[PDB]
C-alpha cells in the first residue's frame, strides 16, 4: 500500500464521517449533514477545509480500537466567503461519536477562533452535539475552557454567530451564552445543561425534551435564542442574509452597499399613523418600513418582549440599528424583558460602529410586584447604561409619548446624543397632565379649570423644544429624509472619554 | 381613446403601472374581464360575470408562452438581487 492510497481512504472516510448508515439516519430524522450544510453556506467553491486527517490520541475505554477512529474528530473547520467576503465556519458532525467534544475537537475550534481574530473575520459555528466525550474524561473540560477564553476574548473585536442546528448538552450550552446572535431550528434544535432523565430524578416535575429546552421556548418565554426558522435549508438562507447586515470586525465602519432608494423622498404614509386619541394603539412596525431602505427589515426574536422593538436595516445603503417601542403591547411601556433584550442589542451596535435609530413612545414603567420583585430597577439600569455609553451616531425621533424617566432612558439627547425629532404629537413631560395637576394643585379648588390651562400650555411638545431638549419639530412625511441627512454626516464623527480598564454595566 | 382598441389597451396598460398595496383591491378582476374574447367582441350582457366564472373567481390563466415570461422574468429578478448583493464599498 502507497501512502497516496491510504491518504485516498483518509479523505472518502472523512467525508463519511460517521459513515453511510448513520448519515441515512441523518437524513431520515430530517436533518441536513455538517458537509451539507457549509456547502450550503458559503459561496460554491469557496470553503477551504483544515486538519481534515487529525484524529484523537486518547486510549480509555477501547476508544483505541481502530474501529473507533474517524478522521475530523467530530468537527469540520475551515474558511470561505459569503459573497465575497472572508469568514470562518465550523460545524459539529453529531453522527460522530454523537458530537461530544473532545480535546482534540476543541483544538480545531480554538484554531479557528485565533486565525479570525488575528485577521479580523467572524465566525459562524454550527452547533449540534451531545456534550462532553466521558472517554476522556477532563480532557473535553480543558476543551471547553479554551473555547470559552476566545469567545470572551473575541468580544468586541469579531461578530461571533452562533447557529444551533439539533440538540446541546452540557457545557456545550454555554458558548451561544458568549457569542452575540445565538438563532435555532424550530423542532430540530434544542438548548439545555441536562435533560428530562435529571429533572425527573433530581425533583417531581414531569417534563419533555421539547417543553424543557425546545426552539419554542427560548426564542417565546426565555429569550435566549433570538429567531428560530422553520427548516435547515431556509434558516441558512436567511442566515446568508444576516451576515451581509454585519461588518467583518469592530475596527471597519459599518458596511455600505449599492442602494437603487432615493435618499430624498418622502413617505406620506406616516402623517396619520399616531392618533390623535392618547387611548389608541398604533403599530411602530408601519413607520419603521416606510422609513427603511426598499421596505426591509430584519427583526430579532419576534416572539419575546413584544413591547419593545429592535433589529436590522438599511438607510442610504448603510447598515444601522433600529430600536422603538410598541405602543400596541402593555401600552408601550418598559418592563424586565425589554431592558434586556434593548441593552444587549444596543451594545452590539455600539461595538462595531452601527448607527442608533431610536423611535420613542413610551408612557413609563410597567407597574406591580411582579416587576418590582423582579429587580426592575436593577434592570432598567441596562437600557440607560447602553445607551449612554454609546459613542456612535444616535438618531432619536419622538413619536408619541415620552413620560417620566423612561424619555432618558430612550436614548434622550442628554446622553450624548446627536439629533432629537418631535413630530407634532409628541408629548414630553414628568407625567400626564392628570398626575400632574392633581398633585401641583392637591386640595384646591377648581382643579379642573387648572387643568384646562395646564393641558393647554404643556400637553405638546414645545415646553421641552424650547429648552433645547428637541432640535426641530419635523412633519412626519419627512422623517426618512431628516434621518439620512444626518447619518451620512454623523458618520465620521469621533469622541473621547476618560481611559478605564474595562466598563462597569450595573447587571 | 381614439378608438375602441386603443381605450381598451390603454386600460390594461394603467391598471398594471396603478400601485394598491396595504388592502386588498379588485384590478385582477378588472384586468381579466376588460381582455375576454367575449368583451372585446361586445357579446355582453348583464349576467355576463356569472356564466364566465360560474364557479366564483380563479385569477388569471398562464397560457406556455406566458409561463414561459413570467419564469424568466422571477428568476432574472432573482439573480438581480443576489448579483446586487455582492457589490460593496471595497474595504
Ligand atoms: C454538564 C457537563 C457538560 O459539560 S456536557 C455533559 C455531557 N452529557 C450529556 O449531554 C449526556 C448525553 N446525552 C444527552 O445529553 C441527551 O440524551 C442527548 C444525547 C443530547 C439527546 O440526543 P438524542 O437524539 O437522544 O441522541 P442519543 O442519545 O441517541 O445519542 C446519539 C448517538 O451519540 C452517542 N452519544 C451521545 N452523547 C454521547 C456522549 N456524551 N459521549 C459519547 N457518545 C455519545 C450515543 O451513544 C448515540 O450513538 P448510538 O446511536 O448509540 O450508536
Ligand atoms: C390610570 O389612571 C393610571 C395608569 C397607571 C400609570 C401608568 S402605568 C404605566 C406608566 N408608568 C407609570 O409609572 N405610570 C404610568
Amino acid at each position: 500500500t502507497s501512502v497516496n492510497e491510504r491518504i485516498e481512504n483518509k479523505r472518502r472516510t472523512a467525508l463519511l464521517g460517521g459513515g453511510q448508515r448513520r448519515i441515512d439516519a441523518q437524513h431520515k430524522r430530517g436533518k441536513l449533514t455538517a458537509r451539507e450544510r457549509i456547502s450550503l453556506l458559503l459561496d460554491p467553491g469557496s470553503f477551504v477545509e483544515s486538519d481534515m486527517f487529525v484524529e484523537h490520541r486518547c486510549a480509555d475505554f477501547g476508544m483505541a480500537a481502530d474501529k473507533n477512529k474517524f478522521p475530523g474528530d467530530s468537527v469540520v473547520t475551515g474558511r470561505g466567503r459569503i459573497n465575497g467576503r472572508l469568514v470562518y465556519v465550523f460545524s459539529q458532525d453529531f453522527t460522530v461519536f454523537g458530537g461530544s467534544l473532545s480535546g482534540a475537537h476543541a483544538q480545531k475550534i480554538c484554531k479557528i477562533m485565533d486565525q479570525a481574530i488575528t485577521v479580523g473575520a467572524p465566525v459562524i459555528g454550527l452547533n449540534d452535539s451531545g456534550g462532553a466525550r466521558i472517554q476522556e474524561g477532563v480532557e473535553s473540560l480543558a476543551g471547553y475552557a479554551d473555547i470559552f477564553l476566545r469567545n470572551v476574548t473575541a468580544s468586541g473585536v469579531i461578530p461571533q454567530i452562533s447557529l444551533i442546528m439539533g440538540p446541546c448538552a452540557g457545557g456545550a450550552v454555554y458558548s451561544p451564552a458568549l457569542t452575540d446572535f445565538t438563532f435555532m431550528v424550530k423542532d430540530t434544535s434544542y438548548l439545555f445543561i441536562t435533560g428530562p432523565d435529571v429533572v425527573k430524578s433530581v425533583t417531581n416535575e414531569d417534563v419533555t425534551q421539547e417543553e424543557l429546552g425546545g426552539a419554542k421556548t427560548h426564542t417565546t418565554m426565555s429569550g435566549v435564542a433570538h429567531r428560530a426558522f422553520e427548516n435547515d435549508v431556509d434558516a441558512l438562507c436567511n442566515l446568508r442574509d444576516f451576515f451581509n447586515y454585519l461588518p467583518l470586525s469592530s475596527q471597519d465602519p459599518a458596511p455600505v452597499r449599492e442602494c437603487h432608494d432615493p435618499s430624498d423622498r418622502l413617505v406620506p404614509e406616516l402623517d396619520t399613523i399616531v392618533p390623535l386619541e392618547s387611548t389608541k394603539a398604533y403599530n411602530m412596525v408601519d413607520i419603521i418600513h416606510s422609513v427603511v431602505d426598499e421596505r426591509e427589515f430584519f427583526e430579532i426574536m419576534p416572539n419575546y418582549a413584544k413591547n419593545i422593538i429592535v433589529g436590522f436595516a438599511r438607510m442610504n445603503g448603510r447598515t444601522v440599528g433600529i430600536v422603538g417601542n410598541q405602543p400596541k403591547v402593555a401600552s408601550g411601556c418598559l418592563d424586565i424583558n425589554s431592558s434586556v433584550k434593548g441593552a444587549r442589542f444596543v451594545r452590539f451596535c455600539d461595538a462595531f460602529n452601527i448607527p442608533l435609530i431610536t423611535f420613542v413612545d413610551v408612557p413609563g414603567f410597567l407597574p406591580g410586584t411582579a416587576q418590582e420583585y423582579g429587580g426592575i430597577i436593577r434592570h432598567g439600569a441596562k437600557l440607560l447604561y447602553a445607551f449612554a455609553e454609546a459613542t456612535v451616531p444616535k438618531v432619536t425621533v419622538i413619536t408619541r409619548k415620552a413620560y417620566g424617566g423612561a424619555y432618558d432612558v430612550m436614548s434622550s439627547k442628554h446622553l450624548c446624543g446627536d439629533t432629537n425629532y418631535a413630530w407634532p404629537t409628541a408629548e414630553i413631560a414628568v407625567m400626564g397632565a392628570k398626575g400632574a395637576v392633581e398633585i401641583i394643585f392637591k386640595g384646591h379648588e377648581n382643579v379642573e379649570a387648572a387643568q384646562a390651562e395646564y393641558i393647554e400650555k404643556f400637553a405638546n411638545p414645545f415646553p421641552a423644544a424650547v429648552r433645547g431638549f428637541v432640535d426641530d419639530i419635523i412633519q412626519p412625511s419627512s422623517t426618512r429624509a431628516r434621518i439620512c441627512c444626518d447619518l451620512d454626516v454623523l458618520a465620521s464623527k469621533k469622541v473621547q472619554r476618560p481611559w478605564r480598564k474595562h466598563a462597569n454595566i450595573p447587571l | 381613446g381614439s378608438d375602441r382598441t386603443e381605450a381598451l389597451k390603454r386600460m390594461a396598460d394603467a391598471l398594471d403601472n396603478y400601485v394598491i398595496r396595504g388592502v386588498t383591491h379588485n384590478i385582477a378582476l378588472l384586468r381579466e374581464v376588460i381582455i375576454n374574447s367575449r368583451f372585446v367582441k361586445g357579446d355582453i350582457s348583464t349576467k355576463f360575470l356569472s356564466d364566465v366564472y360560474p364557479d366564483g373567481f380563479k385569477g388569471h390563466m398562464l397560457t406556455k408562452s406566458e409561463k414561459n415570461q413570467l419564469l424568466a422574468i422571477a428568476s432574472s429578478l432573482f439573480v438581480a438581487f443576489q448579483l446586487r448583493a455582492q457589490h460593496f464599498q471595497e474595504n
